[PDB]
């Protein structure tokens, strides 16, 4: 009640106390900053009093246990020093807790992540349920930090160096038994005695009289804990390419609380907030954060949705194999496909199989429920059985007249109700809709390839579209595990239409005589996961490519490619990984190693000059058209909000997340500062560098797409 | 109406039959091999709801059956329900009446349906004879249960003391009769012999059996019967029956060995059917609750019998007994019955019924009724082929034969069809259908 | 509206229920050693007919299932017939639904003989735990398929290449659900920690149900429906379950580590029903038929109701779903129930079911019913014992409860029994017995 927090005691008829947490307000269970002063209070009035034996934490919320520490407050944080004073208020916090001789136990039920472990670690013992919703893990590298306190030192001499560093750094998550297994939980139990199965725990004599062995103990001493540390950080620098801060730093604290003490790693951790948190990787990280959060909350629209429970699929092969194994597999619904050949149809159920039982291969699953899931795929060619589906997807050839002949035909074999999408390319929504008896129920939908791997979705709505529909898409696209984003329908909708330009300037680098392989490592090591080519290659020539003449057409020749070179290509049976030779080697021959380019595909290319331009020059180059573009788009609101635009950008092409995006680079490199160069560039090559005017205007005047706050 | 019973519910309203479906049949190795006999149910059951416009809450029980059985899931019946995606407050349910198995699941589910208790169920059966349980001797099984209750160590060594012979090898299974020994076919030889069926009197049958099936796949008539089976390694589907082999000559089957006399054996492999692994299925509805819910039925039922004979001479003569009683019970008559049909397990055994409905010393003595049945018409008998051609699958080539034989009613628009069928231990059913 | 089913045939007799006889049970490899269940069943219709004095031609079908079936005899039903001395022409078949088999057997006789189509009939189970089907491994199987279908002598050896040490090992028989994964007993263990059930209620059960068992067999009231079996090796007869252990004391109980959760569990083998061997039947007939030939009826029969719940938590909630539609149907009240019987496959499933019929929050969401179903008096509930004490023989165990229903209702006034069977699949059956 403003006052009580949530940490309440109640001390049953036996010698133990339980101790509730229910936060007043949100549904998780956070940490703020009044609860590290009042529970100090509830110790002091539980260490008063000496009848005693022994305390149990109880997360009295279905939810979760504990969510973990409130961001807010580290965003409102000046400096080090504000960094360093949380940091030290937490650790004495936490060694106090351990500091009593009594038992104290922590029923873990629901979540526990971030601080919770904190804790977790700061309790004799602790006990999890088996809901397969409780989960253990340190959720705060990927936010560009590290664990409040004593995580980075009480768990790696808890549990072992290896495991300890994998979860700091990875930041992965541990499931009840393997919890169990590893040695993080002493006991697992299920839900409804977890409470009573606490108490005789608290019970038990030995707070800590027999430390459980490690049989890694090979490694104990300073024989391999130098040798150690230079491998994991060789394997992260090169993995992370190094321009990730907040990892050599994680290697250095645990050497330091191992080697020099705890109270050097107290010190060490202190530090470790007071810089880190502050790098702008930090603010870029919560940033995204935020955004994504924010976006899984939006609804989308505004009308209540639709109820949804069956789903359609007309077309088969390889794409539509993906839409039915996220739709069935993920979100449990029901799924039918139809096609006209049964080779389609036992193509795609094909794909669904071997994308699934990968999981049985490696014990994640067992075939009771592989079985189960594979129940709600069913196949065939005809349209009988379609009559009740909710909504349909079209994921066949995009000849515009194919596709308003099944539109047409659908609408006369199946319910008013159902509402129809389309994986379109490239053609217009409303163009598509044409000859519509609902084309208020019209939408579409654009995944990509595969679409178990790329986590955003486009929703594309054309004039005609009832709001209704729009909230139901979004909530089947939430439903599936992916991001959905509103667009305006504009010819090359928004992802590939700024992803055309990096590509293309990608190939009108390659012609110049240069090297692919530096250049490649070069724009990889900015911070782009994947190469230019190698995604070029395995996303599908022809798909992507094929958008091309399309935004020709639409806006102008700046996205123009250099003629007969990728054609030539395209017409040589050159077609990626697909058709099975492209570019780098695919017969992989070279013992699984990093096979290099084929040596074929420089002499085809004019290949006239030398490397000439700066290796930082290239990917300079290349992200300033991709932000030119995305700044253009953005002026006339083909992206309901800069924010759904950022999270786009960054969470779909693969922008680097330390950077934020590209309004966060905006703003980070000097805003219309950048414009000056970037005419520059302009004045060395050509006229592909002209500033958008909305740029130019923002970037004169002195602007920022984000006033929000400042 | 001395012996007229008719079918209705208590409320009035006649047992509609709506739609039902048929994996085809494939022989013991080709396809579904080591496919268990659960999933194939599983299959057909899934895909027969996924067909029609019923929502999965109108089905109130399943019964299915299986005669090769599994000592896992006994009940196989509830691992359809739960393995499938169906409601989970269906009274699943599994029976067991040999090569008839089928029958006696739909008419389990009809006087049931027609007793008030349920509104709309599903009948069928399913089997494989390609996962065959190998079962170990019967010594080294006490033994087994000792050593599992055996305390010290010392008595296990002394249990297994007398472990010897050849008890180790394992016991392959049994077609024969449990309390006769006799192979189902050899059953069958001195039927031949006794009524005197030629091997060139029969050998023509499985002829115009394998045609006008080769026919009628060729013709596409059974297209909306059959799934299009997708196998787990997912090759390449499944589509046509591959035991028919509606090509070969009359002459070139007539040299074949005699597979069990092998002296005067005047049957032999061609003209038997083989053992097969499929699926079949039947939606029971009553007429009202088809009606409240816009369905049109394929057909209805009219009338059904079972009997029993002494299993130690020609036990194969079910539908014998069968029909007429069925008949009776029906009100109709053998000469008003557009269209018939036969098990036709073997080659004769079904000569030898039709010349047994035929003749009426049999009627006057082994059966007290005053005129023999009638015979039949050749072209009114088995119009789509029989199970010399397709196969038989124990459990379920009864459903296959009542779907058959409504759709091709509804081809010649009309008439009162009949299906009968012979079963191990002396067993045999018939059954009217009308397709209004 | 008024949802009554009243069982009447069409003349409006009421089904009758003229006698029954159950085997003595026996624990799992003791005096019923190496006897297949089949035997078992033959033992006891035979002996049933016997003492029944009735005509063996009024019969005229009968259904046995079986669970831990047998592979070389499907349709036990029919050798039951074939191997005693009934008329060959009785049309028997076999059923088959977890531990609830015979409640389904008596149920589906009750309504085929109410459908008109027979006038006498036989229903009963019986299952072997002292014979086992183990088998061979899966992949093994497989293999003895393809060389039997091998063609090439060179081929057999390159097919025998693919093979395991652990191959040859036979497969032990399995108990957990198919589906599942979970025996019988987790489900019972996470039940007892869900509702709350302390291991000392658990163990005063047990105790209760073993004295009750004790006392009645001391004063003998259950000797005019139990046999004396004799068996082929003629060394003794057995007359009384061996099973029970009258003489024992809470102190006892309480020193048994836990079976299935060795950590908190609060169910051992003293409060869970053992692996048992035994038999029953039952002979039901229209009251008509029974007037017509001379028979004082047993009681009679006047509703059931079967119901299936998920699989996944609470599969033991049986009893608890099919009562109220048992009671609705009857058109009675809980209230109004002189004897109440219910099977206690384990203490903790009793108990829970105990406190759920009580619960009018279950009642009022789970089931949709206004009002809770009514409370369960320790005096009228089972009285002569339980499941804990006798034995499980998975099919007999309907049949029997039934006996002793009839049989106690009639040593008191008429009143009206209640029958109740949980069973696996979360399969559970409910029955309502009137004895006039």
């Amino acid at each position: 009640m403003e006052m009580t927090s949530a940490f309440t005691l109640n001390v049953r008829l036996d010698n133990i106390a339980v101790i509730t947490i229910d936060v007043p307000g949100e549904k998780m269970n956070t940490l703020k900053a009044e609860f590290a002063s009042q529970v100090r209070a509830i110790i002091k009035q539980l260490r008063e009093n000496k009848e005693l034996r022994g305390v149990v934490f109880v997360s009295a919320k279905p939810d979760n246990f504990i969510a973990g520490a409130d961001i807010n407050m580290i965003g409102n944080c000046k400096t080090a020093q504000e960094a360093e004073a949380l940091a030290r208020q937490g650790q004495q916090l936490m060694a106090e807790i351990h500091a009593l001789p009594i038992q104290v136990i922590a029923a873990i039920h629901g979540a526990c992540l971030g601080g919770g472990l904190e804790l977790a670690l700061a309790c004799h013992g602790r006990v999890c349920t088996d809901d397969p919703k409780t989960v253990l893990g340190l959720p705060e590298v990927q936010l560009g930090l590290l664990p409040g306190s004593g995580g980075t030192q009480r768990l790696p001499r808890l549990i072992g160096v290896s495991t300890a560093l994998e979860m700091i750094l990875t930041g992965k998550q541990l499931r009840a038994k393997q919890a169990l297994k590893l040695g993080l939980v002493d006991d697992v139990v299920p839900h409804s005695i977890l409470l009573e199965a606490a108490v005789e725990l608290a019970k038990k004599e030995r707070p800590s009289s027999r430390p459980l062995p490690v049989r890694e103990r090979i490694l104990a001493g300073p024989l391999g804990r130098a040798l150690l540390f230079k491998m994991v950080g060789k394997k992260t620098e090169h993995k992370t390419q190094g321009n990730y801060p907040a990892t050599e730093r994680i290697l250095e604290v645990v050497e330091t609380g191992l080697a020099q003490g705890t109270s050097s790693g107290y010190d060490a951790e202190a530090r470790a907030f007071g810089e880190l948190a502050m790098t702008p990787q930090s603010q870029a990280l919560r940033s995204i954060f935020f955004a994504s959060t924010d976006v899984k909350k939006d609804p989308g629209s505004d009308a209540p949705p639709a109820p949804l429970n069956s789903v359609g699929i007309l077309g088969g092969g390889l794409m539509g194999g993906g839409i039915a194994y996220v739709t069935a597999c993920k979100a449990g619904i029901p799924v039918r496909i139809k096609d006209i050949n049964p080779q389609g149809i036992n193509h795609a159920l094909k794909y669904s199989w071997d994308q699934l039982e990968g999981k049985v291969r490696r014990r994640h699953l067992k075939a009771s429920e592989r079985d189960k899931q594979l129940a709600l795929i069913s196949g065939t060619t005809d349209y009988r059985g379609f009559a009740h589906r909710d909504l349909i997807i079209e994921a066949v050839f995009e000849n515009l007249e194919l596709k308003q002949q099944m539109v047409a035909e659908v609408e006369q074999n199946c319910a008013a109700h159902t509402i129809f999408a389309s994986n379109t390319s490239s053609l217009p929504i409303g163009d598509i809709a044409a000859h519509a008896t609902r084309p208020e129920q019209v939408i579409g939908l654009h995944f990509f390839s595969p679409v178990e791997k790329m986590p955003l979705v486009e929703i594309i709505p054309h004039a005609g579209t009832s709001a209704q529909t729009i909230a139901t898409t979004v909530k089947l696209a939430k439903k599936q595990g992916k991001t959905p984003i509103v667009v305006r329908d504009k010819a090359g909708f928004y992802v590939n239409r700024i992803l055309a330009p990096y590509i293309n300037e990608a190939i009108r680098m390659l012609t110049q005589g240069e090297r692919v392989e530096h250049i490649d490592a070069a724009l990889v090591k900015f911070g782009f996961p994947v190469g230019p080519i190698q995604l070029l290659d395995e996303v599908g020539i022809d798909t992507g490519t094929k958008i091309i003449p399309v935004l020709e057409a639409a806006y102008g020749e700046r996205f123009s490619a250099p003629a007969n070179v990728v054609s030539s290509i395209l017409n040589d049976d050159r077609k990626g990984r697909k058709n099975g030779r492209g570019f780098y080697l695919y017969g992989q021959k070279g013992r699984k190693s990093k096979k290099q380019v084929d040596p074929a595909i420089y002499p085809l290319i004019g290949t006239q000059g030398q490397g000439r331009i700066s290796a930082p020059q290239v990917a300079e180059r290349c992200v300033m058209l991709m932000l030119n573009e995305a700044v253009r788009c953005v002026d006339e609101q083909v992206i309901r909000s800069v924010r759904d635009g950022d999270i786009g950008a960054v969470f779909g092409i693969g922008f680097p997340p330390f950077l934020g995006g590209p309004f966060r680079y905006i703003d980070s490199l000097g805003a219309g500062e950048v414009v000056a160069i970037m005419q520059r560039l302009a004045t060395q090559y050509g006229s592909r560098f002209t500033p958008c005017e909305r740029l130019v205007e923002m970037g004169a005047r002195g602007e920022s797409f984000w006033k929000t706050t400042a | 109406m001395g012996q007229v019973l008719p079918l209705v519910t208590r409320q009035g309203d006649r047992i509609a039959i709506v739609s039902g479906l048929r994996t085809p049949f494939a022989r013991q190795a080709t396809a579904f091999h080591g496919i268990p006999a659960v999933d194939l149910g599983k299959m057909v059951v899934g895909e027969l709801l996924a067909r029609s416009e019923i929502p999965a809450e109108v089905i109130e029980q399943l019964v299915f059956g299986q005669v090769v059985q599994m000592p896992e899931a006994p009940n196989i019946a509830r691992e359809i329900v739960l393995g499938t995606g169906m409601n989970v407050h269906t009274d699943a349910y599994s029976v067991s009446r040999a090569c008839a198995t089928s029958f006696q699941a739909v008419a389990n589910v009809a006087e049931s349906l027609m007793a008030g208790t349920i509104r709309a169920g599903i009948a069928g059966g399913a089997d494989s004879s390609s996962v065959l349980p190998i079962g170990v001797s019967k010594k080294l099984a006490r033994v087994l249960v000792d050593v599992n209750k055996a305390r010290t160590m010392s008595q296990r060594l002394k249990l297994f003391s007398r472990l010897r012979l050849r008890d180790l090898m394992p016991v392959p299974p049994a077609v024969a009769e449990y309390s006769t020994g006799l192979r189902m076919g050899d059953t069958a030889e001195q039927m031949a012999k006794t009524y005197g069926i030629t091997r060139e009197q029969q050998d023509a049958l499985a002829h115009r059996s394998h045609q006008r099936a080769a026919q009628a796949w060729s013709d596409g008539k059974l297209k909306e019967e059959v799934m299009t089976a997708f196998i787990p390694p997912y090759k390449q589907p499944l589509v046509e029956d591959n035991n028919i082999r509606g090509n070969s000559s009359l002459a070139d089957y007539a040299k074949l060995r005699p597979a069990f006399d092998r002296k005067h054996g005047t049957v032999t492999a061609a003209n038997s059917t083989p053992l097969t692994d499929g699926a079949a299925a039947v939606i029971l509805m009553t007429e009202s609750r088809a009606k409240e819910l816009g369905l049109v039925p394929l057909g209805y039922l009219r009338s059904y019998a079972f009997t029993a004979i002494d299993v130690w001479q020609d036990m194969l003569l079910g539908p014998a007994w069968s029909t007429p009683l069925a008949l009776e019970r029906a009100g109709l008559t053998m000469s008003d019955l557009t269209l018939i049909d036969m098990h036709e397990a073997f080659a004769a055994q079904t000569l030898a019924n039709i010349q047994l409905l035929g003749s009426e010393r049999f009627a006057r003595e082994a059966l007290g009724r005053a005129h023999a049945t009638g015979e039949v018409d050749d072209s009114k008998f088995n119009v789509l082929g029989g199970s010399i051609a397709y196969g038989h699958p124990f459990a379920a080539t009864g459903a296959r034969m009542i779907t058959q034989t409504l759709h091709e009613l509804r081809r010649r628009g009309g008439g009162f069809g009949l299906v009968t069928a012979c079963a191990a231990g002396g067993l045999g059913a018939a059954m009217v259908l009308e397709a209004e």
